[PDB]
RNA sequence: UUUCUAUUUACGUUUUAGUACUCUGGAAACAGAAUCUACUAAAACAAGGCAAAAUGCCGUGUUUAUCUCGUCAACGUUGGCGAGAU
């Protein structure tokens, strides 16, 4: 059993955005849920997956908006593709900027 | 038309379920679902934290704007010198002696002016997240400031440490105004200066605006003076409307709380079991006047009975006895103990007014010496520094004397005094509107989610009497969750008992060898809680026996269901079955008194007690219900359990009844509004077998509604319990009984095949509701003409976050320093080469040499190195501020332009749309107008021709048919490549996903560019009625707001 | 039951300017180059809209089908009003 806390600030330390769950999964399913799935920057679930994968991000026109070749990214997603390991949804979260800039994450385990 | 019938609310806290039943036949005539994104605490948070902002950096330009024109006027700065290469440190300590030249002096002015310090030390509101609190660093630097003015002390940290900003520079005003004397005395020798231009610049430097002043003239969040300052903090009390509402803290609220609690109290005893009013003043002195935080055994102490006897009193989650205690006299007994000041109730309640209101000492201390009391000087000073009084609207005082007074001679409560007061809001008139009043939800103090929920169950109700006609009865439910950070806390910690009882049953499965276990788990839970003894008659129970023999235990009620009504594992017990057959439909205390049972009251009583302590097998409630001497057939006592575990008792879903009761009385409508407690409704869907699964999506929400309204329907039809029905909405019988009438389940697949659940959504035409994400990411120009956004690498030396590794080993071409600065790659590389194996090797590098990774230098006096810049991705959208940063080489840019809507039209037959985005809608005065010039730019941008036909426009939540699938659209995903985004109307698609097992991605995105035959817009009402929507010929440009 | 406001400090994301850094010409004065890494000042910090030397003021929250009738208001479109329809 284990509660881990994320607490991020926006790049001021004015706006405060604070989600919660039990594997670092549940943080991101939470935070894409009670605070839109813009706060974190745009396609970052999808460019994991695919550079975890190992394909080459560039191919797929990576851009501020993220994949913009949606065709080829729905073929990717046609082969069995092999999943995040609940270790990388917390570089999901430490790799997007747009708003949330400072990130810290609390884990407690009891 | 006018057909009589029932309506059931679910009122959850993302959603609004309605449903009717019909009076006679219990059919049903509609039913649906309101829906709304959940309300948070956060985003209001979120405008006031900025706006708290705004309004420091607007003070800040203020007063650095009047400070320069101030030294125009002494013609120290003018618009031809150059304040560009002077240093604002050297210039302060130089001009503590010497001279300075009019420039120096001006930087130097202008410099103290940004910079003022803080006032009130204890004033800071502020996380220590920096590990450093604001008191402690003012201490600090006080104690290293005894000599040396604030510029000393500055400019030795920058020539020592390098640094000057960061948490170590937070001073005090008064510092920096000691300073500003300092060097103005000095230099007003040398230059043209008057007094008036020195109380003038001190004035500026340390002038500030006190918490109860507010904004200046022509603000809306504003007041005029300090009564108009009481009145906004307090406000007008709904109950008398011409009061105002009086401070939580204050004594005379509190010993209403308290005297609440004592009325509450039961004794056993040869008196009343309610105390009357000459003990009940014996109590409230002693106990009450006597020890700070009183507790259950100083009362049983003081009316030298039984502490066993008492029940009935709050108890705190640790499951200690819990009484409100006078706080407020004690805390003045703490200083001072004379007669004059603690018998007196005004005094003591505007003492508690002044402490919660004027947060500053300085304030409390001159306001109480205003108050021409006979308080003390020297007692004033020690009374001031009270803390932990910040309850601001509590019960007009007025009323709380009304209440008081009828408390004192009555063993009343709360709930029926004012229902014989028949208090009423008057803060708008009843009678004169015509429809139920969404203003009073604002005035009773509830969490914003529970008042969204109110406001849009009113607006249903309202919809549905307009639609239906009068409503002859209501039922409302308020759900149990507070906010969804409780949904998923209580989700996650039954999951986890699930799982502890699932554990259970598995350790005992090995050990019996036998599957009986499977259908036995109630039997099982009930047996260690009750540690295999029969709690009827002591004879101890072996676990086996229960497997082997079923039938020989049975899971008996403590109290009849005719009264208790209460369902739950507190009120179940497994019995012998001649111990249940002579128990009959009556309670323990009495059977235990008659000679059926083979063990004695006070050893049962006794055996009950040493349980429940140990090992917290029973609940408080449980031994409560086994030890009920009082008789259930009191009508005081059956109204008791009704209340207890069939009617709500929280505060919001009581304000709401009452707000409603009152409504229909004073519009003289014979409409009766009755509730339901949260865990009924969950007992009559398990009985009634409807509970096949939680995931069929919104529906579930409408189902609930329709089996609260049938509530009513079987608290009619049978006369038993049509008293009860009396009492909830203002015999005794046995259990098989009590499952007669509620178990039937005729008439009730009706909910099971309905199937036409019209579902709802609340559009969001909200403007200005954001513009862009905020992070002002820089950009540089690559080889290949492109642009790229530099994120920063922040944070290096912390132990876990190893991006630099990645990066390093994957594309070493990305950190900016490869090609612009190569030699501290170099340093870099071979840090990471060597300590590679670490997660983060420049920690592991810090563990080893104590040193952060330094610029490359020849004389290695090279600075530290903690954010190396790296070029991230390319920029596709983007709202260019560059024009505000002057001169700038390279673009400044930021991300995600946020949709405001997006409008559809048919151009020589094919679908384009353009998208009205947030930042084209400019706001002048109370219109929001969409700005022409930037929409005529994106509708030319789309290739849109001048006579193409327009269709819809579409905000967020508007519902949409393209090629005849209908879809809520969320927002445009991205406008270039006319794609739209649209989750389901009926189950969240992720829902839809996880009722397949499909692993598909979780929002469907859907293209109108081409081959999209049709997108036309559909619009519901309040009520969920599907109304194909017609619109205007022209695109909306005038929005009221 | 705990919302709604209020004043303030330090930070912080960014550009420019300066001083250090790196480099080349080079004896270099310095000239540059590079704008990378640290400080330091000043400026911007949701797009913007008022106001007019003011202890100045608004801009991320609540309230929201659409169409209509008329009524009234802001100003033709929005209101608001009411009364319908879809």
């Amino acid at each position: 059993d284990t509660w881990i806390v994320y607490r991020g600030r926006t790049a001021d330390m004015n706006k405060s955005y604070i989600a919660e769950g039990s594997t670092y999964e549940e943080v991101y399913n939470n935070f894409v849920d009670k605070y839109g799935y813009d706060v974190l920057d745009e396609d970052i679930y999808e460019i994991q997956l695919l550079k975890k994968n190992g394909e080459n991000l560039d191919d797929y026109d990576v851009d501020s908006d993220g994949i913009n070749n949606y065709d080829k990214l729905d073929e990717f997603r046609e082969s069995d593709y092999v999943d995040l390991e609940d270790y990388d949804y917390r570089e999901l979260f430490e790799n997007s900027s747009s708003q949330v800039y400072y990130h810290e994450f609390e884990i407690t385990h009891e | 038309m006018k057909r009589n019938y029932i309506l059931g609310l679910d009122i959850g806290i993302t959603s609004v379920g309605y449903g009717i039943i019909d009076y006679e036949t219990r059919d049903v005539i509609d039913a649906g679902v309101r829906l709304f994104k959940e309300a948070n605490v956060e985003n209001n948070e979120g405008r006031r934290s900025k706006r708290g902002a705004r309004r420091l950096k607007r003070r800040r330009r203020h007063r650095i704007q009047r400070v320069k024109k101030l030294l125009f006027d002494y013609n120290l700065l003018t618009d031809h010198s150059e304040l560009s290469g002077i240093n604002p440190y050297e210039a302060r300590v130089k001009g503590l002696s010497q001279k300075l030249s009019e420039e120096e002096f001006s930087a130097a002015l202008l410099h103290l002016a940004k910079r003022r310090g803080v006032h009130n030390v204890n004033e800071v509101e502020e996380d220590t997240g920096n590990e450093l609190s604001t008191k402690e660093q003012i201490s600090r630097n006080s104690k290293a400031l005894e000599e040396k003015y604030v510029a000393e002390l500055q400019l030795e940290r920058l020539k020592k440490d390098g640094e000057v900003r960061g948490s170590i520079n937070r001073f005090k005003t008064s510092d920096y105004v000691k300073e500003a004397k300092q060097l103005l005395k000095v230099q007003k020798a040398y230059h043209q200066l008057d007094q008036s231009f020195i109380d003038t610049y001190i004035d500026l430097l340390e002038t500030r605006r006190t918490y109860y002043e507010g904004p200046g003239e022509g603000s809306p969040f504003g007041w005029k003076d300090i009564k108009e300052w009481y009145e906004m903090l307090m406000g007008h009390c709904t109950y008398f409307p011409e009061e105002l509402r009086s401070v939580k803290y204050a004594y005379n609220a509190d010993l209403y709380n308290a005297l609440n609690d004592l009325n509450n109290l039961v004794i056993t005893r040869d008196e009343n079991e309610k105390l009357e009013y000459y003990e009940k003043f014996q109590i409230i002195e002693n106990v009450f006047k006597q020890k700070k935080k009183p507790t259950l055994k100083q009362i049983a102490k003081e009316i030298l009975v039984n502490e066993e006897d008492i029940k009935g009193y709050r108890v705190t989650s640790t499951g200690k006895p819990e009484f409100t205690n006078l706080k407020v006299y004690h805390d003045i007994k703490d200083i001072t103990a004379r007669k004059e000041i603690i018998e007196n109730a005004e005094l003591l309640d505007q003492i508690a007014k002044i402490l919660t209101i004027y947060q500053s000492s300085e304030d409390i201390q001159e306001e109480l010496t205003n108050l021409n009391s006979e308080l003390t000087q020297e007692e004033i000073e020690q009374i001031s520094n009270l803390k932990g009084y910040t309850g601001t609207h509590n019960l007009s005082l007025k009323a709380i004397n009304l209440i008081l007074d009828e408390l004192w001679h009555t063993n009343d409560n709360q709930i029926a005094i004012f229902n014989r007061l028949k208090l009423v809001p008057k803060k708008v008139d009843l009678s004169q509107q015509k429809e139920i009043p969404t203003t009073l939800v604002d005035d009773f103090i509830l969490s914003p989610v529970v008042k969204r929920s109110f406001i849009q169950s009113i607006k249903v109700i309202n919809a549905i009497i307009k639609k239906y006609g009068l409503p002859n009865d209501i039922i409302i439910e308020l759900a149990r969750e507070k906010n969804s950070k409780d949904a998923q806390k209580m989700i996650n910690e039954m999951q986890k008992r699930n799982r502890q009882t699932n554990e259970r049953i598995e350790e005992i499965i090995r050990t019996t060898g036998k599957e009986n276990a499977k259908y036995l788990i109630e039997k099982i839970k009930l047996h260690d809680m009750q540690e295999g003894k029969c709690l009827y008659s002591l004879e101890a129970i072996p676990l086996e026996d229960l497997l082997n023999n079923p039938f020989n235990y049975e899971v008996d009620h403590i109290i009849p269901r005719s009264v208790s009504f209460d369902n739950s594992f507190n009120n179940k017990v497994l019995v012998k079955q001649e111990e249940n057959s002579k128990k009959g439909n009556r309670t323990p205390f009495q059977y235990l008194s008659s000679s059926d049972s083979k063990i004695s009251y006070e050893t049962f009583k006794k055996h009950i007690l040493n349980l429940a302590k140990g090992k917290g097998r029973i609940s408080k409630t449980k031994k409560e219900y086994l030890l009920e001497e009082r008789d259930i057939n009191r009508f005081s006592v059956q109204k008791d359990f009704i209340n207890r575990n069939l009617v709500d008792t929280r505060y919001a879903t009581r304000g709401l009844m009452n707000l409603l009761r009152s409504y229909f009385r004073v519009n003289n409508l014979d409409v009766k509004v009755k509730s339901i407690n949260g865990g009924f409704t969950s007992f009559l869907r398990r009985k009634w077998k409807f509970k096949k699964e939680r995931n069929k999506g919104y529906k579930h929400h409408a189902e609930d509604a329709l089996i609260i309204a049938n509530a009513d329907f079987i608290f009619k039809e049978w006369k038993k319990l049509d008293k009860a029905k009396k009492v909830m909405e203002n015999e005794i019988e046995t259990e098989q009984e009590y499952k007669e009438i509620f178990i039937t389940p005729h008439q009730i697949k009706h909910i099971k095949d309905f199937k036409d659940y019209k579902y709802s959504h609340r559009v969001d035409k909200k403007p200005n509701r954001e513009l862009i994400n905020d992070t002002l990411y820089s950009t540089r120009k690559d080889d290949k003409g492109n642009t790229l956004i530099v994120n920063n690498l922040n944070g290096l030396y912390d132990k876990d976050n190893d991006k630099l590794k990645k990066l390093i080993n994957k594309s070493p071409e990305k950190l900016l320093m490869y090609h612009h600065d190569p030699q501290t790659y170099q340093k870099l590389k071979l840090i990471m080469e060597q300590y590679g194996d670490e997660k983060n090797p420049l920690y592991k590098y810090y563990e080893e040499t104590g040193n952060y990774l330094t610029k490359y230098s020849k004389k290695d006096n090279g600075p530290v190195i903690k954010k190396i810049k790296y070029y991230g991705n390319k920029l596709n959208a983007h709202l260019d501020i560059t024009d505000d940063y002057p001169n700038s080489r390279n673009k400044v840019v930021k991300l995600s332009l946020k949709p405001y809507r997006f409008d559809v039209y048919l151009d020589n037959g094919v679908y384009k749309f353009v998208t009205v985005k947030n930042l084209d809608v400019i706001k002048k005065e109370n219109y929001y107008e969409v700005n022409s010039k930037c929409y005529e730019e994106a509708k030319k941008l789309k290739k849109i021709s001048n006579q193409a036909e327009f269709i819809a426009s579409f905000y967020n939540n508007d519902l949409i048919k393209i090629n005849g699938e209908l879809y809520r659209v969320i927002g445009v995903n991205n406008d270039l490549l006319n794609r739209i985004e649209v989750n389901m109307i009926d189950i969240t698609y992720r829902e839809y996903l996880e009722n397949m097992n499909d692993k598909r991605p979780p929002r469907i995105i859907k293209t109108i560019a081409s081959k999209t035959q049709s997108i036309k817009k559909y619009s519901t009402d309040i009520l969920g009625n599907l109304y194909e929507v017609k619109s205007k010929k022209h695109p909306q440009i005038i929005k009221k707001g």
